[PDB]
């Protein structure tokens, strides 16, 4: 491979994005997850409520999910796609998010290739 | 012809206005120490609504708000 881990993740949320398999917020994760359509998770490190860290790990630990943790919840939102782009081209609005769940992925191998990689070392 | 006013009937009827819950998925949800997660509110027995689609917890009565199942 030649792409980074950490930016690997964009390639798949873009196309999630384009084939609309993206669960937003907490409320939509956590009925993903019970409906167990989701087949990955990503959570943001940085926050304030610690019985939402505690709510979503649980959830994906006993659902056998995986789970990816991201610096900040801007980021995670940039990335997202909740965002309006300037003339320059920079996202002046973003609103952040701190749970998201993957439904559908991207007919893309090597965007997949990296995260399942991924996952396998950490098991 | 011209159009009278006659503006005169009850002050005002109000619209309604929704409440303001803060993070309402937590309330579904116990949390043990050692981990488990419980599941406080009733599932709805329909076919959409099975999973993620939680009743209501009125004082005599259960109530699926996106199919109006009703249970005693
Ligand atoms: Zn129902």
């Amino acid at each position: 491979g030649v792409m980074d881990v950490n930016t690997a993740l964009q390639e798949v949320l873009k196309t999630a994005l384009i084939h609309d398999g993206l669960a937003r917020g907490i409320r939509e994760a956590a009925k993903a997850l019970d409906k167990r359509q989701a087949h990955l998770c990503v959570l943001a490190s940085n926050c304030d409520e610690p019985m939402y860290v505690k709510l979503v790990e649980a959830l994906c630990a006993e659902h056998q999910i995986n789970l990816i943790k991201v610096d900040d919840n801007k980021k995670l939102g940039e990335w997202v796609g909740l965002c309006k782009i300037d003339r320059e081209g920079k996202p002046r609005k973003v609103v952040g998010c701190s749970c998201v769940v993957v439904k559908d992925y991207g007919k893309e191998s090597q965007a997949k290739d990296v995260i399942e990689e991924y996952f396998k070392c950490k098991k | 012809k011209k159009r009278k006013k006659k503006s005169c009937t009850t002050p005002k009827k109000n619209k309604h206005k929704r409440k303001k819950v803060k993070l309402a998925v937590l309330k579904y949800y116990k949390v043990d120490e050692n981990g488990k997660i419980s599941r406080l509110r009733r599932e709805c027995p329909s076919d959409e609504c099975g999973a993620g689609v939680f009743m209501a917890s009125h004082f005599d009565r259960h109530y699926c708000g996106k199919c109006c199942l009703t249970y005693c």
